[PDB]
């Protein structure tokens, strides 16, 4: 569920345009708790560069937890924003100083483009182009911003000029759910820098180039349920970029990749991975939290991992991107420790086993029915006994039954073959339509 | 290539070293750890390379 | 981003290029440089009404829907015949010709 | 209102920055240089005639293509032009039934 002990100023500082303001809205949906504060500072951003379509549905969820009855904000808002904060109202005269504020900056732009391109400069064209993209963002102008960015790729020059492109189509491509085009832009951004320039940025490194690739290619892999690729990439990232203006937030990249690659692999490619290398180091020891997972699981220990996966649920189903996928990545890591913990064993008992999950019997039998069809392992239950037995057919029998099976469908495919040439032969083709 | 026992940028960065580890930073000991390397190939064997 | 318009005038039709929200006087200098004529006599109009100088394109409403590439809009022209506006109206396009009835 | 614009400045040109298409109704189609050099029988005719490439007297004349045709011509043109050498979305040109038939054979004698 929900949880009120959640921190706004650093998931609303990592990301700006549509991006802020989405994944403030999707907190105060779902959190009551954190619903006045949500709000509160998502009406601040459009102050900066107005516009008319963020601006009327940011006030249309306000309305409705104030004024109705039926949720707990109603002794302390009174149906009025004048309480203890004054968020911007919406009035008669606001909705047309948000219109007539926001088209005098697009007017003031404009012109100055086209003197910029009367001056044979490529450094004031490529400049322009920056700031007209990110200003029809908020606006509503989904489809002006992708060709401010696209007119900017004949203006390069330089290593720099080609990833500060590259980085603003992908932000364009996420909003229209263009996964495929993330993956092909993020190759291209890797050839020309060489990874990290050609020499390593000098001697020290306070913002990594790499980690700027590395980190935009998760949040496109994520959202296609493409846990195996996203976890093999986010190891090779190092935590030297202090935070992101317009970007994902240091806090998550160790919970994207620490909770992909649990359920993708097991003990023994963990510690090889999460573990051996140092660039995933310096972002698992900001987060003690998810460090003593990778730990409790190489230790035979999921009766203490188990309870702390669930801890951190509610916090984790608070973001926008992470919500839809605690169905499908925890009934992922919850089958993986159960086919590891019964390797090593061959006749477990149901009683010791319910007393270690922190069940019952009676949850305990069902978990074995979703274990063996949906598992890899091979188990028995005895109901006269409450005993989790083990039986198992014959090595010779699984083996010389299912040669024995293609070696027939091996001769009646041969012979079958000789017969459609036969006819192939006499001049006989296909006349039966 | 003469006297040696004298150097002042690698000097500097041991002291940080005894001093970081005292309170677990880790996030400190490695990019210290890079740096040293450059040093390390323009100098001999003295007291600060052991370090 | 970049918008096109057509300059129609007596079956005359003028392809120039210019800005989503830029000033009307500069797209006034553009046609000087082709037709050698002063831009104080050139009077451009949108859908019969007269614009201003201090105005932009962006606020008659010359957007990136509306101005396409692929589908201009008409911009009016009027010169100077004595001391008002010349010309107002144009014509349009012909008409196809009759299609092979043998291929239907 | 607000703005830094240009005087000289854009696509301003003198006589040669710009063509000029007669159709066969007695309409002219004035549009840029870079656009026309999408076809092949155009931009023959910059090339040539003729020992002389730019001399302020470049015009094209089509005795078999009206109005209508070429005035989808022109728009094809700049169609072309624009959506090239970058990566944003491209929406479907609108064409007539009518007008389809006649774009065909348009397209094959300007080799485009």
């Amino acid at each position: 569920v929900e949880n009120p002990s959640l921190d706004l100023e650093q998931y609303a500082a990592s990301y700006s345009g549509l991006m802020r303001i989405e994944r403030l809205q999707f907190i105060a949906d779902h959190c009551p708790t954190l619903r006045v504060e949500a709000l509160k500072m998502a009406l601040s951003f459009v102050q900066r560069t107005f516009n008319v379509d963020m601006y009327e549905e940011i006030h249309r969820k306000l309305s409705e937890a104030t004024r109705s009855s039926l949720r707990e904000l109603q002794n302390a808002p009174d149906a009025i924003p004048e309480s203890g904060v004054e968020p911007p109202a919406l009035d008669t005269a606001w909705v047309e100083a948000t219109r007539k504020k926001a088209l005098l900056k697009l007017e003031k732009l404009d012109t100055d483009l086209k003197n910029y391109k009367g001056n044979s400069i490529k450094e004031s064209i490529r400049r322009g182009h920056d700031d007209l993209g990110d200003h029809y963002l908020d606006c509503g102008d989904l489809s002006n911003a992708l060709k401010c960015y696209s007119r900017a790729r004949d203006y390069c020059t330089s290593a720099k000029h080609v990833i500060n492109m590259c980085l603003n189509v992908i932000k364009v491509s996420v909003y229209l759910q263009n996964w495929s085009h993330v993956l092909s832009y993020v190759s291209k951004a890797e050839s020309t820098p060489e990874i990290a320039e050609q020499r390593g940025e000098r001697d020290s490194q306070t913002q990594a180039i790499l980690t700027k690739l590395k980190c935009a290619a998760g949040l496109a892999e994520l959202a296609a349920r493409k846990y195996k690729q996203a976890a093999k990439c986010l190891l090779l990232a190092s935590f030297d970029h202090c935070d992101f203006p317009e970007l994902l937030s240091p806090s998550n990249v160790a919970i994207y990749g620490g909770l992909c690659a649990l359920a993708t692999f097991d003990r023994q490619e963990l510690q090889r991975n999460v573990i051996s290398s140092s660039s995933f180091k310096l972002f698992l020891e900001l987060e003690p939290q998810v460090r003593d997972i990778i730990f409790k699981f190489y230790e035979s220990k999921y009766a203490s991992c188990l309870k702390m996966l669930d801890e951190m649920k509610d916090n984790l189903l608070l973001d926008m991107y992470l919500a839809p996928h605690v169905r499908t990545l925890y009934t992922q890591i919850r089958n993986r420790a159960l086919i590891q913990y019964f390797s090593p064993y061959v006749s477990a008992d149901m009683h010791r086993m319910a007393a270690a999950f922190n069940t019952t019997v009676a949850a305990l039998e069902d978990e074995l029915t979703q274990l063996i069809l949906e598992g890899l392992i091979s188990a028995r239950v005895d109901s006269h006994s409450k005993i989790l037995y083990a039986r198992d057919v014959d090595q010779r029998s699984t083996t010389f039954e299912k040669s024995l099976l293609m070696g027939k469908e091996f001769q009646r495919r041969a012979k079958a073959m000789m017969l459609r040439a036969a006819v192939l032969r006499n001049q006989i083709h296909v006349k039966s339509p | 290539d003469d006297l040696k026992k004298g150097t002042q940028l690698l000097e500097i960065y041991a002291l940080e070293i005894q001093m970081y580890t005292a309170q677990k930073n880790n996030k400190k000991l490695k990019a210290l750890y890079e740096q040293s390397l450059h040093i390390k190939s323009a100098i001999p064997h003295p007291l600060i390379m052991g370090v | 981003m970049d918008v096109f318009l057509m300059i129609r005038r007596h079956k005359t039709t003028i392809f120039t290029d210019a800005k989503e929200s830029s000033t009307v006087f500069e797209l006034k200098r553009i046609v000087e440089g082709i037709l050698k004529r002063p831009p104080d006599e050139q009077r451009l109009y949108k859908d019969d009404q007269l614009l201003d100088d201090g105005k932009t394109l962006g606020e008659c409403g010359f957007t990136s829907q509306t101005a396409r590439p692929q589908a201009p809009a008409t911009v009016g022209l009027a010169f100077r015949a004595d001391d008002t506006f010349e010309a107002l109206c144009i014509e349009p396009f012909s008409s196809p010709p009759e299609l092979p009835d043998v291929m239907k | 209102m607000d703005g830094e614009e240009k005087t000289y400045g854009g696509c301003e040109g003198p006589d040669a920055m710009y063509v000029k298409l007669i159709s066969s109704d007695g309409h002219e189609f004035i549009v840029k240089r870079e656009h026309a050099l999408t076809s092949g029988t155009i931009k023959a005719m910059l090339s040539g005639p003729g020992q002389f490439a730019e001399n302020e007297t470049n015009e094209v004349n089509f005795r078999e293509i009206p109005s209508h045709v070429l005035s989808k011509v022109c728009m094809y043109f700049t169609y072309k032009v624009r959506y090239t050498n970058s990566s944003t979305e491209i929406p479907e040109f609108p064409i007539a039934p009518e007008i389809a038939l006649e774009l065909l054979m348009a397209a094959n004698f300007l080799d485009c």
